[PDB]
RNA sequence: AGCGGCGAGUACACUGUACUUGCUGCUUCUUAGAGGAACAUUGUGUGUCUAACACAAGGAAGUUUAAGGCAACAACAGGUCUGUGAUGUCCUUAGAUGAACUAGGCUGCACGCGUGCUACACUGAUAUAUAUAACGAGUAAAAUAUGCUUGCAUACUUUUCCUCCGCCGAAAGGCGUAGGUAAUCUUUAUCAAUAUAUAUCGUGAUGGGGAUAGAUUAUUGCAAUUAUUAAUCUUGAACGAGGAAUGCCUAGUAAGCAUGAUUCAUCAGAUUGUGCUGACUACGUCCCUGCCCUUUGUACACA
């Protein structure tokens, strides 16, 4: 009844690891026309899985430097983002994008000895991958979002070395191992 | 032709005079009332315009003026209170006494409550200074009035 | 007949004046689509799906703005409308229909219907910043 | 088309018209701005197909500008009080008048000339 | 890389110098491993391990 | 001498008798340094 | 893109039923073909605000000014030349000191004025300072705005 | 009629005063009026030597303002508002016909 | 630096990227094969 | 001040619409005069079943609902006698350490150290249009004429705030006026920006960046010179995100964006308040540092 962008009622889900899903909480409760809801969102630790997922990539998109708190020109990149991803590959994109999250790749980190994630502090942690790789891709080089698309996540969707992401893994897993 | 919030703080100028005024000459009596000797008050006024803790405070720095021992002076202006009603007093003398060291005293009895805006209300202050030999001495007097009802007192018959 | 209702959310205030018509529902005289960003549009056009197109058909709605951030305002005038609606259900056309309508809007949304009590706290002493601090030396 | 030679380096081909007339001279680009309009170049076109009427129109046009409806307020140099006129010269010889200034303040000898001299603020740097 | 099944079964506690640290016990083959975990977590959860043989702390 | 009735030398205090540090809000023409302890008695009560 | 799906029903009465933007360039362009106004000559060596401090890169901003004018004397039934540069008012950046809001230009509006005065499109009385449209503007724009609303229907 | 003053009970008790009144007169009385609180704000810093953490107290003062209409004479009531007015209450005189 | 000239899926970057060429020249090319950022046609 | 009605409709819907001019059904809506509402409230659980806390729900209010203010006992030999005709003691007083007047300095710079502002760009630089608030704060002087010879003496309103208007000039600002000692007039049926969308460019120290100086017009000030402030043009520095090091940070809060008040004849890049854009996360600890308590050892007690 309720859809997305007036666009996407986003009736097929993939089950993931079925705590993924749970965590963006994807529902017709929180189905919402578009992105950037105001709503309260620190008044215990269970409600920040709450905030719908579309709702938390564009409040995290807006942190670099200047533009932090616009948010506005954050959902055009993350739009256009949309649109040409559409463009490189004929299918539902919430679902693309979704698998890519999920594939980010660094389950893995080490501090110290090496410890698991929450599922919510996982899709948290891939949110801030998706931020960093968009902000290393947009720094100058003559391209836009497209280009961060095209050569930052869909790399971090397919596993490719050129991503922030997998080059990260590498070396955390490569200190990891010279570690113990 | 005057707006309200300037004439208001012409009103409160005035009344600080006012006040300040009242403490220069009010010297021989306490609290007798104000005008809104009083031929006098009210000549000057017109020409220039055209238990008590005020009273306690004044005794006793005549007291502490008049050269009389210090802790006497105390004593019986802390039985003074007392006998008119107060549930306690605090007096600081602040000041020489005696010493080039500075130095001060403190005297507890009553409930002094201490803080808070229920304490801002139902206690007063008194503050004054003397002149002495070697400089001046700092008198603070506190009585609280004694208590609506205070809400920190619970009882039920 | 005619009801009117009121809407609070941050600084901006927002009144509904609901009345019978022909559909007539104008955001004073701007209309509800020339408000420019979509983004809102998409908001401001949440409600009137839940309820229905028939409904609205028979009220005309009078939506005066008075200031306000883009988002405080909208929101204002979502809690408006959302007042005004109940109380016409309850007054004039149906309340059968309004029990559902409630129903459904609680299910959706909370926001909707009361709005939140969020607002700029007077920014204390210490720093620029509303609970930040001056940097500071040795 | 591209890398175009005139008396200032111009260079400018395939970026605008406007943005390579301020580069020779009048960078602050509002004076080069409207002698472009007033010798009425397209500037929607880019710098690389300048031809030379179109580089006599705008020094012939740069060339006292008094007779022409550019403002006196706009025209720099609107004094440089003297016994007469003078108007603004671009490049060089600007360089030149500048400098003529300056030696002119330095003969002067007055509180800011001797600061120039020194090397030192106007109103004041506050280096305390 | 290369990421292999563990199951959280009970969370026996909290530890670390931070507090975001619990302690869980994963599931190998070798039903024991000490880990550790951030943010919250459930009974019956499945999770992604390291090594086979890195033995942990217990505090 | 030249009084002048504009700028530092114009007005001075009523209490404290220095023009220094004189607030001129309200038009009150009373030095800040005597307001600290005349804020209770003008009546102007301290809250937050 | 530009047209959007309306559930309410409209009145298209007036030219507060269509968008400013759009209306405001096709005001502009019919101003343009009518040639009911100068450019001005004056006009072209000034920028429009202090604020903007350079050229507004345009060459149709005298236009687009003209058609925003009586704009916002519909919106607002008495104002005045502040009250437009105010609502135009800009960012005048004093270089390292930090950026602060600036008005526009007050003469371009008042020549703008003088030529709406001159075309009759508004009248001054003592009633009502502030600028308002005569009657026959007010159903020149009534009859503009009818017209466009039908063009972009239909 | 309208009453000025700061402090809030006295202005009450005035205002219930003259609805009293207006009762007990049978006048044509308009509704009361209640204006907007103004609250008056100033800043001041403590420390009157620059030594210290230079902390800031605000200072605020709150006027009260309100008004009411009477079609009496002058004279009675403003003999009623001497004889049941405080010194320290500001009150003008403003009369209404129909 | 800059080498990109303007002689010889449609959006404006991956034109761009294609025919090596700046983007308002490449904006340039788009409307002259058609006949500030806009959603795809 | 708002919700309404009708006397006339400006053009259209069709069997009111945006907007005016005049009176008054009413006061949830603009506002406060008081009171209540919220108390781990209820239940599923943790607890020596006592003191407690968690989950879910009604609910605007479930870490006291959150920001504030009062800050004990006592001390620093912490700051102020440059705030006072509050203040002891010592010192000056006619060639004054009293007072008044001219000019200069606190603003000068081989340099070093703190708080800040603008930037190092494409989520960017530039122009154009839409949607936009609150706290605010606001009335012993001009000119004229007479006599003497432009200045002095003499008399008439108040010129001594923010100001809408109509013009003059891009602008600064000025001219004669509406309003208001004040929810009425500035102004607030509205004062800002980050946005929003289209257009110039398109990451090349460039058009970014605006240090620097030159040419100037106007106001503030009997005085702008050490160019107060300022509309304009020209001038075009470092700067590719910053080593050892360091500060602030738990929700309308970080951060970014603006705006009112303070001192003001004039001048915020300072401080305080107001509003907007509403983020990344913790939800706990003593590893660093800073305090508290208990035990212990002291040859320290100005510790």
């Amino acid at each position: 009844d309720i859809k997305l962008f007036k666009k996407w009622s986003y009736e097929e889900i993939n089950i993931a690891d079925l705590s993924l899903v749970d965590c963006i909480a994807v529902s017709q409760k929180a189905c919402v026309y578009t992105p950037h809801t105001a709503g309260r969102y620190q008044k215990k630790r269970f409600r920040k899985a709450l905030c719908p997922i579309v709702e938390r990539l564009v409040n995290s998109m807006m942190m670099h430097g200047r533009n932090n708190g616009k948010k506005l020109k954050a959902i055009r990149i993350v739009a256009y983002a949309f649109e040409i991803i559409h463009l490189m590959t004929g299918e539902n994109p919430l679902q693309v994008f979704v698998n890519a999250v999920q594939k980010g790749g660094p389950r893995e980190d080490s501090t110290r000895q090496a410890v698991d994630v929450s599922p919510l502090r996982r899709v948290n942690q891939a949110i801030y991958l998706i931020c960093t790789g968009a902000r290393n891709a947009a720094f100058r080089n003559i391209k836009s979002i497209s280009e961060c698309l095209a050569e930052e996540i869909i790399n971090c969707a397919n596993e490719s070395s050129s991503s922030y992401a997998i080059k990260k893994k590498d070396e955390i897993e490569r200190v990891a191992k010279a570690n113990r | 032709p005057i707006s309200k919030k300037r004439k208001f703080i012409n009103d409160g100028v005035f009344q600080a005079e006012l006040n300040e005024f009242l403490a220069r000459i009010l010297a021989e009596d306490g609290y007798s009332g104000v005008e809104v000797r009083i031929r006098e008050l009210t000549s000057l006024v017109q020409k220039r315009f055209f238990l008590c803790a005020m009273a306690q405070a004044e005794s006793l720095r005549y007291k502490l003026l008049k050269g009389l021992a210090v802790r006497r002076a105390c004593y019986g202006v802390l039985r003074h209170i007392m006998e008119s009603g107060a549930k306690g007093c605090e007096v600081i003398v602040s000041g020489k006494l005696r010493a080039q060291r500075a130095k001060s005293m403190k005297f507890r009895d009553g409930y002094l409550i201490s803080t808070g805006e229920p304490s801002k209300r139902f206690v007063n202050t008194a503050t004054r200074s003397a002149q002495l030999k070697q400089g001046v001495l700092g008198i603070k007097v506190k009585i609280m009035l004694p208590t609506s009802i205070l809400p920190d007192n619970i009882s039920v018959l | 007949k005619r009801v009117q209702t009121f809407g609070k959310k941050k600084t901006a205030v927002a009144v509904a004046t609901v009345t019978n018509g022909k559909g007539l529902i104008k955001l004073n005289g701007k209309n509800l689509d020339l408000v420019e960003p979509y983004i809102l549009k998409t908001k401001v056009y949440e409600p009137l799906w839940l309820i229905g197109s028939g409904k609205l058909k028979n009220l005309d709605i009078r939506i005066r703005v008075k200031g306000g951030g883009q988002t405080s305002q909208i929101y204002a005038i979502r809690q408006a409308i959302g007042k005004g609606i109940i109380s016409y259900y309850q007054k004039y056309v149906d309340e059968s229909t309004k029990k559902e309508l409630k129903d459904v809007l609680l299910r959706y949304d909370r926001s909707l219907l009361v709005g939140d009590t969020r607002r700029c706290e007077p920014k204390k002493f210490g720093g620029k910043g509303a609970r930040a601090r001056y940097q500071k030396s040795y | 088309q591209h890398i175009l030679r005139i008396l200032n380096t111009n260079v400018d081909g395939k970026e605008k018209v406007i943005i390579a007339l301020t580069a020779i001279k009048g960078i602050g680009k509002r004076m080069a701005t409207v002698i472009c309009k007033q010798a009425n170049v397209d500037p929607t076109k880019r710098a690389g197909e300048l031809t030379t009427e179109e580089i006599d129109n705008i020094v012939h046009i740069m060339s006292t500008p008094t007779q022409f409806k550019i403002p006196d307020w706009f025209l720099n140099r609107r004094k440089d009080l003297k016994e007469g006129k003078n108007i603004h010269v671009i490049a060089n010889q600007l360089d030149s008048y500048l400098r003529e200034d300056l030696e002119r303040m330095k003969k002067i000898r007055l509180h800011r000339g001797l600061r120039h001299h020194w090397g030192l603020r106007v109103r004041g740097q506050h280096t305390k | 890389e290369k990421s292999k099944l563990a199951k959280v079964e009970k969370v026996l506690g909290r530890t670390g110098s931070r507090g975001g640290v619990i302690q869980v016990r994963a599931q190998f083959m070798g039903r024991f491993l000490i880990r550790n975990v951030k943010g919250p977590v459930r009974e019956g959860d499945i999770l992604a391990l390291l090594e086979t043989e890195r033995e942990a702390r217990r505090l | 001498v030249h009084p002048k009735k504009y700028g530092q030398g114009s007005r001075q205090c009523r209490v404290c008798s220095n023009k220094h540090a004189i607030i001129r809000k309200y038009n009150i023409n009373i030095c800040r340094q005597c307001f600290r302890e005349r804020a209770d008695i003008i009546g102007f009560k301290k809250y937050r | 893109r530009l047209l959007e799906p309306v559930p309410f029903v409209k009145t298209n009465n007036c030219i507060k039923d269509v968008d400013a933007d759009l209306f405001i360039r096709s005001y502009a362009t019919h101003l343009k073909l009518h040639n009911k106004i100068t450019y001005p000559k004056w006009c072209t060596f000034v920028k429009t605000g202090k604020g903007r401090k350079l050229a507004p890169l345009n060459e149709d901003w005298y236009f687009i000014r003209a058609s925003s004018i009586l704009r916002r004397l519909y919106l607002h039934p008495d104002i005045g030349v502040g009250f437009l540069r105010r609502q135009f008012s800009s960012k005048q950046r004093r270089g390292v000191a930090p950026n602060h809001t600036s008005l526009a230009s007050g003469k371009i509006l008042r020549s703008i004025l003088q030529q709406l005065e001159n075309l009759g499109y508004v009248e001054q009385n003592p009633k009502k300072k502030g600028r308002r449209l005569t009657t026959k503007g007010e159903n020149a724009i009534n009859n503009f705005a009818r017209y466009i609303n039908k063009k972009v229907y239909n | 009629i309208a009453l000025t003053s700061k402090n809030l009970r006295a202005i009450e008790k005035v205002c219930s005063d003259i609805m009293k009144g207006a009762k007990e007169k049978n006048l044509n009385v308009s509704g009361p009026v209640r204006l907007p609180v103004k609250t008056l704000r100033i800043t001041t810093r403590k420390s009157p030597c620059g030594e210290g953490t230079n902390t800031w107290d605000r200072f605020e003062l709150r006027i009260y303002k309100r008004l009411i209409d009477l079609y009496s004479q002058c004279e009675v009531v403003t003999q009623m508002t001497s004889i049941n007015i405080d010194p320290v209450v500001e009150v003008e005189v403003i009369i209404t016909d129909s | 630096k800059l080498n990109h000239a303007v002689f010889i899926v449609i959006t404006p970057s991956a034109i761009a990227e294609k025919y090596k060429v700046n983007l308002s020249v490449a904006r340039a090319v788009i409307n002259h094969l058609a006949d500030s950022q806009k959603l795809y046609t």
